[PDB]
């Protein structure tokens, strides 16, 4: 209702404006600039920006008068440098940007914050980096976590793999942290033999903020794409405070919090080592992959049409019917406890099997290991031919199934698959100090 | 009878409030409490950001230089996320933004239709975030008084910074108890032609705000600051005005401090000496106090330290005149070179303290000054000392100009003392986490019309309806015993006489 | 093939006797009692229990003799006296028994496992609780918590109600490990204006192994029953020794491990407090409601038509469409950090809504508060009307939602109630001891 | 040449061995690494279980009663939740099962169609769930012997307890290491009729399974037990039995020592005593010792002790005949008298021990004995030596009527020692997180197929192959070389001698 009227009488986001209006019959007088609408309001309300910077709202049926002083002082377009003079005897680490902002610029004047991914900027904003390798920003594509699907993954693998066995030190992974912990699980699977370091890294806090965790994430996973350790990994802060980072192996990381930078944490296993930004590095397992020099073979075969379904007391059989119903060729179901269903709906899974479907277990208790051979309801899920998934991440196991049935979709193949080791994704036993860490 | 023609000097006066409200914090339903029970802690570093074009704040950049590292105190019960920094705000809390409503209104200000949060960047580190979530409103309000109208620009709701407990070199510690405790600032207009106007404006606002009643109460937590001027001198903000009535006698002595340093620029001007006369060259004296009388250079001596001089020509007489009462020039040089100095010896105060007529004939040759020339020394390591000469040689260049920006602090006296520079303009940014804040046109009306009764109100009514005695009335406001009073009475009770004398006197 | 096999031969299960197989050509004959066979296993092998107690498979194609020696003993067939004469003093606590075994004699010489709940047995098998409070068992219905639906959650408010008002100091619910934080996020908002202790508890460890937790538990159990607590609370284990046991709030509990009995933690608030077999109690909170006369009132009402739905990177907006067209009255949607869904199902979302379907945003991250305003995907959900139920656990906010559906329909109001706090499931503000712990 | 004719007498020796397999734990993916690091620890309780008709097992009961708690120690690496009894158990691991699956065949023994498995219960604490979980693999297997043939009835595959640490009162510690460690268990026939048939089947037992070479080589790694009986004796466990040299000679210090004690169990008989003719009453003889050069007893008494005495009947001349070389029938006395004081005199032994024989004269009379009648003294605090006493009437009354059927452990010497009573009959129930293993012919006929090289007939081989020194054969495998031998040659090189010589020979 607002957007159109302030068009109507000419006037355009930015001018520099007096206002007068009407407050409980008498008039008070505003002068500042229009500034855009709220990110997601009808207005009844016109959002003006006065020579305080204080943002303040006006009800349009109140204002009497708007003219008009100065106008739209539009300007230049500043542009940076993609990439910048690397340094002699540096490493040579790509930063893949899927959408994850690392940096960013804020006018002030304007209000607005533009992402940032330029190496120039990169430099005035983090230097840090710089003074470890020669970074190389990449833009791969820029999407939210949230809205990402397995098709980027493979988009990104590929970039990986590319760039790495394109001479590059070690990789590392712009992603946003909704789904990270979903991407790493994927190119964990998808770079078969890797034998440099693959970082995923994102801010919990956005880049704009003087308090953001981005930089120290940042640093510290150059310094481990930097490192001997051969695989996949995710690093992000391993406390609350500015201390250190967590390397998780990226089949064991799942985002425990809602907003904390201690949001990732290693499950069922332990994560790989601890970094600081400083530089000093601390191990805390000796089983890691090492550094070589074989070539990274990207493995793309995936079948998507793979569900998840998260069990919990009173969900109908028909959520199942409905998925074998529609063509659905794997579904990872998310159980209860040691892995088990109400029983009135062992006879949907039943027949997903028989038309089959892959169905593999895992349970709603993020930590500890699936075992369906104790309790008389997990023998009969295991009897309708049900996959039990040892200790993997209920996500770890959706993204696996995908990629296994991209495989095969002969069902004892897809058990030995499923149940193979390719990643942490599987634990040989579980260690006493593997929860809630 | 005023001590100055205020109105021949353009004194200019403006007046800034900050107040906490007794609610909960700002952004997140936790109790305003303080507590010194620490029970946890943790460690963090802030980093300045670029600007439209890649620019970085010189402030901001400056303390990232320090290499500082923030540590905050907080207790497992009080310490909530949001104030970590590690979960979005949620606000403002309705109490605390209709008080400020309250508020504006109860200071004739016309509240803002919707409100949006700002933020305020903050370099310090008393904000975990890097920033204070503010937001304008209500505007254009005014104070009536004897000598007119004054206005109300601004009045907005923010959030108090951390308790600072200790900033060691490389580590500043804060507490996040107060931090997020609401904060309404009121704040005037730069036209306050009159000390008493001040005090008449800063004592309706204090009302207002007492009248709401759930404003907080105690020690620190009211912020008066004043900022004085005159016609050919130069803006000063005063910052920790303690009372407000000191309030008149800050402005006066201030206004006599400029009136003063102008008169001394004049006497300078006309003797003809430029900023550029004052070289910054320190001449080495340490030899004409070898064997001096006076305690603090014979030590400062034995310590390895030196005794540089400064030149500054045609300032004798200049330095010793008084520009408030038990203050001089040389005060203020003193004051500046505090920076690196416990004190300075001038020219104008000397013989003295144990220095002879002969040690300060030496340095008046070994200087080759006229007889209006002066000097000014400083003992003290070689380079502190001169630092702090330098930070003389500015003042007394200053000087010459005429009053130096700067913000000074209240004194018991009533006069003023440098503190700092003049803060700069603040940085600020949508804050994009708190949706704009609609203010419906019934819920300022139904506020608007349920205001409180001032302070002063109620004891002239207690004088007319209750009839009781005036110094009954006042003692029960002026001492907070005025509640509880209403309280009697309400049962129909002890009609005033008895309930006001038994309170006020009685009990005292 | 074994089962009628043996009939055939008349054989009877428990029958001593005799047989001989030949194994590659050799001759070998054995000499037990014939058992079960094991769960779902059929055909080709027979189960023996030779003298030794000792358990042995015998391929039945390789039998080429079976004897009968003696008869099936099976005889004497024992009882147990239900309820017992209380001691003086002693506070009256009933055990409503929902199917979670709190104990059980074992028939060495049979090898079958029975589950035990006379008061007789659970004396002799927990002298302890006796000597705590006088402790009625009253069988309410045998059922694993797998298979638990609402219509059980009523019976049980119920049954509670009952007892908690006919005069017991308090309550003690035998439940199951798998469901149990459902259940008791259910008596949490059923068993309105409550006054008296309600205590669910089980054993992750069965209660017929030497090992089991369930006697501890159940002795701290039913201290908790004699409380100055009224709430609804689960305690369990704090750890893996048999140290203390934890009280936690029924709302804020879910179980994080698949396996433990350090199992149940309290997801974003402290528990209630911490307590001793021994009999000590140490409170690691303040506010949590007192005992008072106040009598307790059941709230059946629930529409159980409700489903949560877990969100993954790529799901068809298909499935909120199968939900929608079922006509379901409320989704509980298990979001990504703040609150986040792929945006590629917004639509389906915006549509459900209209469609007066109520709609709810929780998080994936078990741990921290959902909020809708910092993102723009955030944003768009709310302007889909979806109601986000800030710190509230999934599970809880799924148990809520059948809870306030079944008292309107009307969306205004499901927020209202969803968003207001009956028992512990909104948390004021998240205190920074309460991620993991 | 034998000491006695083993046939005539009732000779029935039975065997039993235990040993660590090389696999993982057999029931988790574990290392079975010991390893000395504890990184934490965690405390449990376990509780009896009741019966078909709710009874509590009496030997458990008193555990329980006890009222002792268990510490286990684990280190982060090696130390899993399957062993901390907080995850279900996996197995039996292939390796350990088919290992298993080849001891059987090297034992004629006829592996199982399917295995079930049990849990035996535990009351101990050293198994964390409170039970281990065993199996019966494979059964009637046997072992050619010069005397004829012994027969294997079972091999079982089951799971090693966790080490102990500590016994403190009311809290035992415990490694875990070592819990989960798979174990096999041989188990032979009371047939066995001879001393040097024991050592045969016993050995060869122990060649096969070092053929496996997947055997731990330990030190306290092999459990080998003997069970001996005779006509008219009873079944003695002899537990601990070092090396497979001693078994012959403990065998035969057994068949000696039972021989003994009856051939005084006849002479009692023929004395004419009775059980009941052994009233358990105290004499306070003490005084009579008021005055003795006997340390021992002086310094019992002076710390407030008592001498007490008994009564034996017609038990004189025998409480000191030797059964076995260096050991008498007091020796018996005096071990079951340990469970309560260090020792104990009895009539035959002294005069002795700085005890005059005035003390003994004068106590053969307050207690009036006859020329048959012997005594015992225990000089011990009050209760201490009445206990002690009566633990000695019990012998004393089952030395009239024959063999104690008890536990012994075995000494350097040959001779036995007493332990504890014929350990209880063991309650097991079906281990249900197992599911059944069933044994595919297949792999029965592989695995029976590619059996092992036992040790000896290597040695044979190289003999009669390779043409060396029988010493060489013997002292290339006796010394573990029969690997580096063999991988040696493999390289068709040192034809034997060259090699057999440099490793037997040269090294050394
Ligand atoms: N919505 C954001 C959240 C974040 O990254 O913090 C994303 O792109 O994942
Ligand atoms: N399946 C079991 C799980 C348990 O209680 O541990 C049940 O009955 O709920």
């Amino acid at each position: 209702r607002v957007d159109e009227f302030l068009k109507e009488r000419n006037i355009n986001v930015g001018d520099f404006v007096r206002i007068t209006k009407e407050e409980d019959g008498e008039e008070v007088t505003y002068e500042g600039y229009i500034m855009p609408p709220y990110e997601l309001s009808a207005g009844d309300t016109l959002v003006l920006k006065l020579e305080n910077g204080y943002n303040i709202g006006i009800a349009l049926e109140k204002i009497r008068r708007i003219e008009v002083l100065e106008r739209a002082k539009v300007k230049p377009e500043v542009h940076f440098e993609a990439l910048i003079e690397g340094k002699p005897g540096l490493p040579e680490v790509t930063i893949i940007g899927t959408g994850g902002t690392i940096a960013s610029r804020i006018d002030y004047e304007t209000g607005a914050v533009y992402p940032a991914f330029t190496a120039e900027e990169l430099a005035k904003a983090l230097p840090e980096i710089f003074e470890v390798a020669n970074v190389k920003p990449k833009l791969l594509f820029n999407i939210f976590s949230e809205d990402m699907k397995p098709k980027h993954w493979v988009k990104i693998a590929h970039e990986v793999a590319k760039a790495l066995n394109s001479g590059d030190y070690g990789v590392v992974v712009a992603h946003g942290t909704d789904t990270m912990g979903y991407t790493a699980a994927a190119l964990s699977f998808m770079l078969r033999n890797l034998g440099k370091p693959v970082v995923l890294v994102g801010a919990q806090r956005s880049s704009d903020r003087p308090s953001s965790d981005a930089a120290m994430n940042l640093i510290c996973s150059v310094r481990m794409a930097t490192s001997e350790v051969a695989e996949v990994m995710v690093v992000m802060h391993g406390e609350t405070g500015d201390t250190y980072c967590l390397a998780h192996r990226g089949t064991k990381v799942r985002k425990m919090h809602t907003s904390r930078r201690d949001a990732f944490r290693s499950i069922n296993d332990v994560p790989i080592a601890k970094i600081w930004p400083n530089g000093e590095i601390e191990f805390l397992r000796k089983d890691y992959r090492k550094r070589s020099d074989e070539e990274v073979e990207v493995d793309d075969k995936i079948e998507e049409k793979v569900a998840l379904v998260k069990v919990y007391p009173g969900i109908s059989s028909e959520i199942i019917d409905f998925l074998v119903d529609k063509g659905y060729k794997g579904i990872v179901i998310e159980g209860t406890g040691l892995g088990h269903t109400p029983n009135d709906i062992i006879p949907s899974i039943e027949r997903a099997v028989e038309e089959g479907v892959a169905v593999c277990m895992t349970s709603q208790c993020i930590y500890g290991r699936v075992n369906l051979n104790v309790y008389s309801t997990g023998r009969k899920l295991l009897k309708a031919g049900v996959i039990p998934c040892e200790d993997m991440l209920p996500e770890t196991a959706y993204v696996k199934l995908m990629w296994v049935l991209g495989h095969t979709q002969n069902l004892e193949e897809v058990r030995k698959m499923m149940l193979t080791n390719y990643a942490g994704e599987i634990t040989p036993y579980t260690r006493f100090d593997t929860y809630l860490r | 009878t005023d001590k100055f023609n205020y109105e021949e000097l353009g004194l200019k006066v403006g007046l800034e409030i900050h107040r906490q409200l007794d609610t909960k914090k700002l952004f997140s339903p936790v109790p305003s409490e303080l507590s010194d029970k620490v029970e946890f802690t943790f460690q963090r570093r802030l980093r300045p950001t670029m600007s439209e074009l890649g620019e970085i704040d010189p402030a901001a950049l400056e303390e990232f230089k320090k290499g500082r590292v923030y540590v905050y105190e907080g207790n497992y019960e009080l310490t909530d996320l949001v104030y970590m920094d590690e979960e979005p705000p949620r606000g403002p809390d309705r109490e605390a933004l209709e008080v400020a409503l309250q508020i504006a209104y109860l200071l004739n200000a016309k509240p803002v239709d919707e409100v949006y949060y700002m933020r305020k960047i903050v370099i310090d580190g008393s904000n975990v975030s890097g920033f204070q979530r503010t937001a304008i409103i209500a505007t254009d309000g005014k104070v009536e008084t004897p000598w007119g109208a004054v206005g109300i620009p601004t009045i907005c709701l923010e959030e108090d910074a951390a308790r600072i407990i200790e900033r060691k070199d490389k580590e500043v510690i804060y507490r996040l108890d107060r931090l997020g405790i609401p904060l309404i600032e009121i704040s005037t207009t730069p036209d306050i032609h009159h000390p008493e106007q001040a005090k008449v404006v800063a004592k309706f606002i204090g009302d207002a705000l007492r009248a709401t009643k759930k404003v907080k109460r105690g020690l620190g937590t009211i912020r008066q600051d004043l900022n004085v001027s005159i016609k050919g001198g130069a803006r000063i903000e005063i910052k920790g005005v303690q009372e407000l009535d000191m309030i008149p006698i800050i402005i006066e002595r201030e206004v006599e401090r400029q009136l003063n340093l102008l008169k001394i620029r004049d006497e300078l001007r006309k003797r003809g000496v430029k900023p550029k006369d004052i070289k910054e060259e320190f001449y080495d004296v340490t030899d004409i106090f070898e064997n001096t009388k006076s305690k603090i250079i014979a030590r400062v001596i034995k310590k390895g330290g030196k005794v540089l001089a400064i030149k500054l020509p045609k300032f004798r007489g200049l330095i010793g005149r008084e520009i408030q009462p038990g203050r001089r020039l040389g005060t203020e040089f003193a004051d500046r070179a505090k920076k690196y100095v416990p004190g300075i010896f001038h020219i104008d105060e000397l013989p003295n303290y144990g220095i002879s007529q002969e040690e300060v004939n030496k340095v008046i040759e070994r200087l080759n000054l006229s007889e209006e020339d002066a000097f000014v020394l400083v003992a003290a390591e070689e380079e502190k000392a001169k630092n702090a000469l330098r930070e003389v040689i500015k003042r007394a260049r200053e000087a010459i100009e005429g009053v130096p920006e700067e913000t000074r602090r209240a004194l018991p006296d009533g006069n003023t003392e440098y503190m700092r520079p003049l803060p700069g303009k603040a940085r600020m940014y949508p804050e994009t986490d708190i949706p704009p804040l609609r203010i419906p046109d019934d819920l300022k009306k139904k506020i608007k019309e349920n205001l409180p009764e001032l302070p002063q109100a109620k004891v002239e009514r207690y004088v007319k309806e209750y009839k009781l005695d005036r110094s009954l009335a006042q003692t029960l406001v002026d001492d907070e015993r005025d509640e509880l009073f209403e309280e009697l009475v309400s049962m129909g009770v002890k009609p005033s006489l008895a309930a006001s004398i038994l309170v006020v006197v009685l009990k005292g």
